[PDB]
């Protein structure tokens, strides 16, 4: 019925304060009004600001200009990548940590990069495994070496991308 | 000539896990004489099966008929001049 999150701008900002003034003793004089109109209008922009100090600084929504802070603080430095999939190494590699490479669990990690369709994995006898993309929306090379870290020590990979089935 | 030896695909005969089958079935007779039309996907078991036939065979022709006519023909010569050679001593 509530969020939890309270950190929003204050609903009705400019308003409120004018609320204060006591028995309408200065409203419709047009003189006092404009005088605290002006201050308190300054405030808000201030306020609007407060938010995006802590909104854009989460990884989803962090620039490449401040990306590579929330990277570096990681070890995952940037290299070659571009932002869009930059965020993509990142979110990868933090969730290997918690991670045991068992087929339902790889699914589940490509399930992030390929929609819900776009992947399906067929396996084999011999340590064989194989990968299929159909819907990939970032270039796949690049995002190739981490691909192969979250898979068993002994695993035998194969990797196909194309568009549609 | 061509600098890749010849390759016999589907060489081994197993059971595939996807399957539980021959990696190779024959192609049953019908469509053989006709083929594929536009909608059908092939089953692996014939892929596999007549890639197999057309490498193995040619793998045959090159390393076997060969190196063996070569060799007859040449053993073939060799004898007639032999025989040749007893009838000249005399």
């Amino acid at each position: 019925l509530k969020d939890v999150n309270h950190i929003h701008p204050l609903p009705d900002f400019v308003r409120g304060g004018f609320d204060y003034v006591p028995s309408d003793i200065f409203s419709g004089k047009e003189n006092f009004e404009q005088t605290l109109r002006i201050l308190l209008e300054r405030l808000e922009f201030i306020d609007q600001k407060m938010v995006e100090l802590a909104e854009l600084r989460t990884t989803l929504n962090a620039e490449d200009a401040i990306l590579d802070e929330i990277g570096r603080q990681l070890g995952i430095y940037r290299n070659g990548l571009n932002d869009p999939e930059y965020r993509a190494v990142i979110m990868i590699l933090t969730g290997n940590n918690s991670k045991s490479g068992t087929r339902a669990d790889i699914i589940a990690t490509l399930k992030q990069l390929f929609g819900e369709d776009g992947v399906t994995t067929y396996k084999g006898y011999n340590y064989r495994l194989d990968i299929n993309i159909f819907n990939t929306c970032m270039e796949v090379t690049d995002i190739l070496p981490e691909i192969i870290d979250m898979l068993p020590l002994v695993t035998h990979l194969r990797v196909v991308e194309n568009q549609g089935y | 000539k061509p600098k890749d030896p010849i390759y016999v695909w589907a060489a081994a005969d197993v059971n595939l896990p996807g399957t539980g089958r021959p990696n190779k079935s024959k192609p049953i007779d019908d469509l053989l004489a006709k083929g594929y039309d536009k909608g059908q996907k092939p089953a692996a078991e014939e892929f596999n099966y007549i890639l197999n036939m057309s490498s193995a065979w040619v793998n045959w022709i090159v390393n076997e008929k060969f190196p063996e006519l070569e060799a007859e023909i040449a053993r073939l010569l060799a004898e007639l001049e032999n025989r040749i050679n007893q009838q000249l001593a005399v």
